[PDB]
């Protein structure tokens, strides 16, 4: 079993719409 | 600290709560410029201070290791061990550990009655492992195994049986063809742990008859 | 004495712990941790840590600590102990692992004893797989961090302990 159950920070899990926010904010890449 | 190390070993061996984590800390940031090579001149210092602190009161650390802090007793030794094969480099660390480990074991062997080996196993495991020397003989050796085969000693037959692995695992000599066949069948009556590798090492570089040797112990 | 026979009987009494494991008896548990002690083999001891830590994981170590012998008797905590300070990473592992899961599931007077040992080769556990840096080393530290989690779940008492031991670890 992984370390933390309740874990929102995995790659795979994460779904459909965060995932196209994933593609565009990381094409992004920086804050001010 | 190297100077207040052996000071806070004896307060380590009495008690220290939060002192044995910091040394334990501190041996791991040795082990890790060990392995990294960043010239981690620290284990030699600490292990010393450790046999300093045995030359002096062996009786007492012992008992307080073995009685109390046998956790933290059994923590530094895996630290030390670990640290000692890392560091390769002219075993004059590992023959200070081997002279600690042999004095360690005997007082332990006088004192510790009630608690027997809570940690003292792992460091009698700890010496039969950096106690395992490589023999010179290779011939005379099976007829000293022989020899503790009918005297029936089997942490002796062991020790043998081990140095003469590493001696079939060194370079191959002339082997008798009468000596081997008798002590197969010893260590086969008797329950022998590294009977399949011994086995195997004396039939891989043999100088006689193997098929004949096994036909007839068959 | 075939070694891979000796890997067989490892992969096969994994196979009988994972699936049936409330038919494990007393004296079974008794013969394979004679066996696991007389053993030379760090790979073959590692198997049968390994079909212990199952099986303490499981129901069976109330079947072994049941009464109708003193548990620290019981040949069982001395191989524990000893794997959980022997020298291989993965030996101390499946110790801590038998160790954490003792201390959750069963209760008794004598054994707050085996808790501090257990938490204390734990961090042992938790300086090795920290500046040790491989693979198998990062899968016995994920073990070690499920045993923390628990053991800090199962028993509250020892938490302030273990959460600074893991800030100077950090």
């Amino acid at each position: 079993a992984h370390v933390w159950e309740d874990n929102w920070d995995d790659d795979n899990v994460e779904d459909d719409f965060s995932n196209q926010l994933r593609a565009e904010l990381e094409k992004h890449g920086y804050k001010m | 600290a190297r100077v207040v190390q052996g000071s806070p070993e004896v307060p380590g061996i009495t008690v220290r709560v939060l002192q044995a984590l910091a040394t334990l800390l501190s041996s791991p940031h040795g082990g890790a410029l060990v392995m990294s090579m960043h010239r981690s001149h620290f284990l030699a210092c600490p292990l010393l201070r450790q046999l300093c602190q045995y030359q002096r009161c062996v009786p007492q650390d012992t008992g307080f290791s073995s009685l109390f802090l046998k956790v933290l007793l059994q923590m530094l030794q895996w630290l030390d061990s670990p640290g000692v094969e890392g560091g390769p480099l002219r075993a004059q660390l590992r023959m200070l550990a081997s002279q600690a480990s042999a004095g360690r074991r005997l007082s332990d062997v006088r004192g510790g009655l009630l608690r027997l080996a809570e940690a003292l196993a792992f460091r009698q495991d700890l010496e039969v492992v950096s106690s395992t020397v490589r023999a010179v003989i290779a011939t005379l050796r099976s007829g000293e195994q022989c020899s503790v085969e009918p005297d029936l000693i089997s942490k002796v037959l062991q020790g043998l049986i081990e140095v003469r692995s590493p001696h079939l695992e060194e370079l191959l000599t002339a082997f008798f063809s009468a000596t081997a066949d008798a002590a197969s069948p010893f260590p086969a009556c008797k329950p022998v742990v590294v009977v399949s590798s011994l086995l195997l090492q004396e039939e891989e570089p043999l100088a006689g008859g193997k098929p004949g040797a096994d036909g007839g112990s068959l | 004495p075939r070694k891979a026979v000796k890997r067989l009987a490892i992969q096969d009494l994994k196979l009988l712990a994972n699936k049936t494991p409330h038919t494990w008896s007393r004296e079974n548990i008794q013969a394979l941790c004679e066996c696991a002690l007389q053993t030379p083999y760090d790979s073959l001891k590692l198997g049968m840590l390994s079909v212990l830590s199952t099986l303490s994981g499981t129901i069976a170590i109330k079947h072994y600590f049941s009464i109708v012998s003193s548990p620290r008797s019981s040949d069982l905590v001395k191989l524990a102990q000893e794997c959980c300070y022997h020298n291989n990473r993965g030996i101390a592992a499946h110790g801590v692992r038998v160790l954490t899961n003792i201390t959750v599931s069963c209760q008794e007077k004598d054994l707050l004893a085996l808790e501090q040992d257990a938490v204390f080769g734990l961090e042992s556990l938790l300086v090795l797989c920290s500046q040790d840096d491989s693979p198998g080393a990062q899968a016995t530290l994920k073990i070690a961090l499920n045993c923390m989690v628990k053991l800090a779940k199962g028993r509250p008492h020892l938490s302030q302990s273990v959460v600074e031991t893991l800030l100077t670890q950090l």
